[PDB]
RNA sequence: UUAAAUCCUUUAACGAGGAUCCAUUGGAGGGCAAGUCUGGUGCCAAUUCCAGCUCCAAUAGCGUAUAUU
RNA sequence: AGUGGAGCCUGCGGCUUAAUUUGCACCCGGCCCGGACACGGACAGGAUUGACAGAUUGAUAGC
C-alpha cells in the first residue's frame, strides 16, 4: 500500500527499533 | 568544442544508452567529472561529463521524463 | 561428403558487388 | 572487479572483518548522473 | 473483419514467445534439418569470429551503389558546399523554376491547399543504396511490429515506404537480427533507399485500418553502407536424457541420423553455461552422444546456435498515401 | 622472493597592460557583434527571404481564425482551397512575414510546413495545456526537428479575474514537462498581437543542419504547362523564394511528396511583395546536368537383396 | 483587508478510507548508515553491459559541478 | 628369467557400425497407458463401453 510519511514514519521507525 | 572560447574537450556520457540522445552539431551543457579538476581514477585522460543535451537533462531523457527536440 | 563447415568453402565472394563510388 | 578483490584481500591480511566474497562484489549499481 | 483480430492475437502471442525465448526454433519433424537450415553455419564466438562481407551477396546488391570512403566523401561535399561559390540563384531571390516532367496530379494537389515544397539534392543523393538508420520506440504505441512488414519512413525531407530489417545496435563487427521491434532500447533499421548524407531525422509510421498513420519510432540516419550484415540466429534445443560424467545422450534436437553428422562441427552450450561438442550420432532417431566439460542437471536443456546473413527486401515505394486527420483511439 | 640480510643491498644515494587587454577585448567584441548583426539582418529583411511562420493550435477549443485575424503593416492575403497563408509587411518595424497555419493531426501538412518554417507559434488554451492530437503533433514535430518556437495562449482574459493569475500558474506547470524554460505570451488583443510580432521578429534563430546544407523552396505560386494534356505529363513552373543555399540548375530537384525530378530552367521575375516598394537567370547545360540514375545504369544386385546385405 | 484589489486572518455551504487527497532525492553487496538477493546478456565456474527486489539516510526537500573556508 | 620380434587371445584408445552399452546398460521393430482447473466446441437426434469373424503383422490382437 502507501507508506506513512512525516511524523508517522518516524513513529513506526521508533516502535520498530526499541519497542519490539 | 566549447562555445565561449573555441576550445576542444572530451566529455563523458554516463552509459551507452545516453549516447543515442547525443548527435553531431548539437548543443551540450558540460560539467566537471567530479574531483575538483582532477581526471578519473578509473578512466585515463577525461575530466568532463555531459549534463544536458538540447536544454534537457540526460537524467530526464534516460528516465523517460522528457523528450528532446532535434 | 559435405557438412555445415566444409560447404562454406563453396560460397564465392566475387559476383554481386555493388558499384563503388571512389574518392 | 579485480581491484576490489585486491583491496578485500588486503583487509583480510590486515586482520579485520571483511564481507563474504560473492557474485555481487564489484558490480556497478546504476549509472551516475 | 475478425481475421484481422485473429492475426493480431497471433502476433501478440508470437511477440510474447520471442521476448520469452529469443530465437528458439522447433526442429521440423518432417523436413530434414539440413534442408531447412542448409544456408546456415555456426560461429565459435559471435563477436570475434570472422565473416566475409562480400560473401554470397544477393541479386539486389547488383543494383545499388557503395562509397569507398563515405566519411571523406561527405567531408569533401560539405566542404565544397560551405566554401566554394557556384553561379546560381542566391538565397532570398524570388525565382521561378522550370522543372521538366511532372505529373499533373501534383498541380491539383496545390489546388486544395496542401503545402508543396522542393529541395536540391547533393551529389550522389538520388542513387539507391543501403540505409542503416537508428530508431527507438515511441511509448504511445504498444502494438507489435514484426521485422519485415511495410513501414512509412520519414528520413531527411524524403518520405517513402519500405520493409526494414531490425538489428541490434552494438559495437561489434556483425549484428544480430531482431525479429521484432522491442519497445525499450535503440535498434537499427536497414532499408534499400536513396542515399542521404547525415544528419537526418527518422519517423517510422504504421498505416492503420482507418487511414491514420500511427507513430512507432524516432531517430537518425546513422550510416550509408551495404557492408553492414544482419545475422539471423536460429536456436535448436535438445534434451539431455541420459547423463554420465562429462558426457550425455541428447535427443529431440535432431531426428534424422545424418543431420547430427551435418551439424557436427558446431559447438554446443547449455542454459546453465556448460559448453561442449557432439561426439557421435546414436542412430536412426537423431539421438547423439555429446561430450561436455562438466556434469549436467536433470532439468538441463542443451541448445545450439546457427547463423545466416540476411539482407532487406527491395520494396522501396516513393508514394505514401495521404493520412486521414489523426484522432486518439 | 624477498632477499634477507645475507644479500648485498646498498642504499641509494639521494640527490599585457590594462589598456592592451581592454583594447583586445574590444576588438574581439566588435568581431562577434558584427557577425551576429549580419546573421540577424539576413532573415526577414529587405535583402533576404521572408520570415516564414507556422501557426499550430494545440487544442480543439482554440479558434484559429480569431488568432490569424489578430495577426493581420499591410496584409497581402494569398488564399487557397481551404488555407489562407498571407504575407505581412511591417515597414515601421522593417520586417517581412509569411504566415502559414496548419492543424495538428494532418501529418504531411504540418511536417512540410514545419520543415520550411523559420518560426513555429504553438497556440494553447488556458485550462488544459494541449490535446491528444496536439500531443501527437508535438511528438512528430520534436522528432522531425523544431526551429525557433514561441508559445502563445488565447483565453486567459476571458476567465474571471480572481482566477486568471493562478490559472496561468497551473498552465505554466502543465507546460513545463515538455517546454521547460519558455515564456507564455498572451494573445487576446491587437496590442498583445503587436507585442508577439515584435517578439517573433527579434529572437535568436535555431538553425537546422539538414535544411541549412541544402537549397530548398516553398511554393508561393505554381503553374502547369502540359506538353500533352492526355499524356498528363508536362513542364511545371514553381515560384517561390530560395531559402537554404544557392540554387544550381545542374542539380536534381526533389519534390517531397513526389520524388526527385530534372529541372531545366531558372527565371527571376519581379519580387511580388517587396518590403519597401521576366529576366531569365540560368538555363540547364545538357552536359553537366545530373540525370535521374537511382538504379545502376548498367543492367549387379538380385531382386530381393536389401540395402544392408547388398 | 486595500488607493482599488490580492494574500493572510474571520466566517456560511460542500469537501477523506486504497482517507488513489497515493513524497521525493540519493546511497549501499571494498571502510563512516546500509545485502549470504533475482533475472537477462556476452568472454574463457569465473566473468563486460542492462533491468529489478531489499536495506539505509535526510525529508518538502534532496543530489551534482565549481569556487572557497 | 624375460617382455619389446612372430602367431593367437585379451585391455584401453582409435576406426567401422543401427548398436558395436558402460564408468543388458546398447540398437532395430510392436503393444500398453498419459491430470485436474479455467474457457470454447460435440452429446440422448446421442457422448461412450464391450464384441464374434476375417486381415495387417515377424506372429495375434476390438490393444
Amino acid at each position: 500500500k502507501k507508506k506513512k510519511t512525516g511524523r508517522a514514519k518516524r513513529r513506526m521507525q521508533y516502535n520498530r527499533r526499541f519497542v519490539n | 568544442q566549447l562555445i565561449k572560447n573555441g576550445k576542444k574537450i572530451t566529455a563523458f556520457v554516463p552509459n551507452d544508452g545516453c549516447l543515442n540522445f547525443i548527435e553531431e552539431n548539437d548543443e551540450v551543457l558540460v560539467a566537471g567529472f567530479g574531483r575538483k579538476g582532477h581526471a578519473v581514477g578509473d578512466i585515463p585522460g577525461v575530466r568532463f561529463k555531459v549534463v544536458k543535451v538540447a536544454n534537457v537533462s540526460l537524467l530526464a531523457l534516460y528516465k523517460g521524463k522528457k523528450e528532446r527536440p532535434r | 561428403k559435405w557438412d555445415c563447415e566444409s560447404i562454406c568453402s563453396t560460397y564465392s565472394n566475387l559476383y554481386n558487388h555493388p558499384q563503388l563510388i571512389k574518392y | 572487479r579485480a581491484w576490489v578483490l585486491e583491496k578485500k584481500e588486503r583487509h583480510r591480511r590486515q586482520g579485520r572483518e571483511v564481507r563474504p566474497d560473492t557474485q555481487y562484489t564489484g558490480r556497478k549499481r546504476k549509472p551516475r548522473f | 473483419d475478425e481475421e484481422a483480430e485473429a492475426k493480431m492475437l497471433e502476433k501478440y502471442k508470437q511477440e510474447r514467445l520471442e521476448e520469452m525465448f529469443p530465437d528458439e526454433v522447433d526442429t521440423p519433424r518432417d523436413v530434414a534439418a539440413r534442408i531447412r537450415f542448409q544456408k546456415y553455419r555456426g560461429l565459435k564466438s559471435f563477436r570475434t569470429s570472422p565473416w566475409d562481407p562480400k560473401e554470397n551477396l544477393p541479386q539486389d546488391y547488383a543494383r545499388i551503389f557503395q562509397f569507398q570512403n563515405f566519411t571523406n566523401t561527405r567531408k569533401s561535399i560539405f566542404k565544397e558546399v560551405e566554401e566554394k561559390e557556384v553561379e546560381g540563384a542566391e538565397v532570398g531571390w524570388y525565382v521561378t523554376l522550370h522543372v521538366s516532367e511532372v505529373p499533373v496530379s501534383v498541380v491539383e494537389c496545390f489546388r486544395q491547399g496542401t503545402p508543396l515544397i522542393a529541395f536540391s539534392l547533393l551529389p550522389h543523393e538520388q542513387k539507391m543504396s543501403v540505409l542503416n538508420m537508428v530508431v527507438r520506440r515511441d511509448p504511445g504505441n504498444t502494438e507489435p511490429v514484426k521485422a519485415k512488414e511495410e513501414l512509412i519512413f520519414h528520413c531527411g525531407f524524403r518520405r517513402f515506404r519500405a520493409s526494414p530489417l531490425f538489428s541490434q545496435h552494438t559495437a561489434a563487427d556483425k549484428h544480430k537480427l531482431q525479429r521484432f521491434l522491442t519497445a525499450d532500447m535503440a535498434l537499427v533499421a536497414t532499408v534499400y533507399a536513396p542515399i542521404t548524407f547525415p544528419p537526418a531525422s527518422v519517423l517510422l509510421f504504421k498505416q492503420k485500418s482507418n487511414g491514420m498513420h500511427s507513430l512507432i519510432a524516432t531517430g537518425h540516419l546513422m550510416s550509408v553502407d551495404p557492408d553492414r550484415m544482419v545475422i539471423k540466429r536460429v536456436v535448436l534445443s535438445g534434451h539431455p536424457f541420459k547423463i554420465f560424467t562429462k558426457m550425455a545422450v541428447v535427443r529431440y534436437m535432431f531426428f534424422n541420423r545424418e543431420d547430427v553428422l551435418w551439424f557436427k562441427p558446431v559447438e554446443l552450450r547449455t542454459k546453465w553455461g556448460r559448453r561442449g561438442h557432439i561426439k557421435e550420432p546414436l542412430g536412426t532417431h537423431g539421438h547423439m552422444k555429446c561430450s561436455f566439460d562438466g556434469k549436467l542437471k536433470s532439468q538441463d536443456t542443451v541448445l545450439m546456435n546457427l547463423y545466416k546473413r540476411v539482407f532487406p527486401k527491395w520494396t522501396y515505394d516513393p508514394y505514401v498515401p495521404e493520412p486521414v486527420p489523426w484522432l486518439k483511439s | 622472493h624477498r632477499p634477507g640480510p645475507l644479500k648485498q643491498q646498498n642504499k641509494a644515494h639521494k640527490g599585457l597592460s590594462r589598456v592592451d587587454q581592454r583594447h583586445r577585448a574590444s576588438q574581439l567584441r566588435k568581431q562577434k557583434k558584427e557577425a551576429v548583426l549580419a546573421e540577424k539582418r539576413q532573415l526577414g529583411g529587405k535583402d533576404g527571404p521572408p520570415h516564414q511562420v507556422l501557426v499550430v493550435p494545440l487544442h480543439s477549443r482554440i479558434s484559429l481564425p480569431e488568432a490569424m485575424q489578430l495577426l493581420q503593416g499591410t496584409v497581402h492575403l494569398n488564399e487557397l482551397g481551404n488555407t489562407q497563408n498571407f504575407m505581412l509587411l511591417c515597414p515601421r518595424l522593417k520586417h517581412r512575414w509569411f504566415f502559414t497555419s496548419a492543424r495538428p493531426g494532418d501529418l504531411h501538412v504540418v511536417l512540410d510546413m514545419a520543415k520550411v518554417a523559420d518560426t513555429i507559434l504553438f497556440l494553447l488554451d488556458p485550462l488544459e495545456g494541449w490535446d491528444s492530437t496536439g500531443d501527437y503533433c508535438l511528438s512528430c514535430l520534436f522528432a522531425q526537428g523544431l526551429p525557433t518556437y514561441t508559445l502563445a495562449v488565447q483565453g486567459i482574459s476571458g476567465l474571471p479575474l480572481k482566477k486568471q493569475i493562478d490559472t496561468r500558474k497551473k498552465l505554466s506547470k502543465a507546460v513545463e514537462k515538455r517546454f521547460p524554460h519558455d515564456k507564455l505570451l498572451l494573445l487576446d488583443t491587437q496590442q498583445e498581437a503587436g507585442m508577439l510580432l515584435r517578439q517573433l521578429a527579434n529572437q535568436k534563430q535555431q538553425h537546422l543542419a539538414f535544411r541549412d546544407r541544402r537549397a530548398y523552396l516553398f511554393a508561393h505560386a505554381v503553374d502547369f504547362v502540359p506538353s500533352e494534356e492526355n499524356n498528363l505529363v508536362g513542364t511545371l513552373k514553381i515560384s517561390g523564394y530560395v531559402r537554404g543555399q544557392t540554387l544550381n540548375v545542374n542539380r536534381l530537384l526533389h519534390i517531397v511528396g513526389y520524388g526527385d525530378f530534372q529541372m531545366k530552367q531558372i527565371d527571376a521575375p519581379g519580387d511580388p511583395f517587396p518590403l519597401n516598394p521576366k529576366v531569365l537567370m540560368k538555363a540547364d547545360p545538357g552536359r553537366q546536368e545530373s540525370l535521374q540514375a537511382e538504379v545502376i545504369p548498367d543492367p549387379k544386385v538380385p531382386k530381393g537383396t536389401s540395402s544392408y546385405q547388398a
